[PDB]
């Protein structure tokens, strides 16, 4: 299963409507 | 710190905090993860909860989720963290991201995506061009 932080970095990576790392 | 970022981590808290009550409960955290095609056991989504919950009350409160996210910030490259993002969206598990997982994880996560935007996505990652993103296309664009 995947964490909770996980789910949070995906949804930022669609939030970005782009693919790799949304954060840094 | 800036007023859009709030506003970003708000509603990310937001998805999960169904009743808006200010906490995310194990029950809501099933919610949300049965949506995505996952079906933890209990002990697993109460799992999940434990190792974000710092006072250790049985719920994520925002400070904690916030803290999450700032020590997720700092590290997003292991190898199982990128596997198990791409394991996210794999919902079929057949090795490789299509535009219909892709629209299907984002819809359920709360962000709503264009078909053109989701082709675009597809596509900048797409290295074969064969129209999905297999694994190592998928770690090429993290790990960078
Ligand atoms: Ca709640
Ligand atoms: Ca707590
Ligand atoms: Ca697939
Ligand atoms: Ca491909």
């Amino acid at each position: 299963i995947p964490r909770l932080d996980t789910l949070i970095l995906v949804k930022a990576m669609g939030h970005r409507k782009r693919f790799g790392n949304p954060f840094r | 710190l800036t007023e859009e970022q709030i506003a970003e981590f708000k509603e990310a808290f937001s998805l999960f905090d169904k009743d808006g009550d200010g906490t995310i409960t194990t029950k809501e955290l099933g919610t949300v993860m049965r949506s995505l095609g996952q079906n933890p056991t209990e002990a697993e989504l109460q799992d999940m909860i434990n190792e974000v919950d710092a006072d250790g009350n049985g719920t994520i409160d925002f400070p904690e989720f916030l803290t999450m996210m700032a020590r997720k910030m700092k590290d997003t490259d292991s190898e199982e963290e990128i596997r198990e993002a791409f394991r996210v969206f794999d919902k079929d598990g057949n090795g490789y991201i299509s535009a219909a997982e892709l629209r299907h994880v984002m819809t359920n996560l709360g962000e709503k995506l264009t078909d053109e935007e989701v082709d675009e996505m597809i596509r900048e990652a797409d290295i074969d061009g064969d129209g999905q993103v297999n694994y190592e296309e998928f770690v090429q664009m993290m790990t960078a």
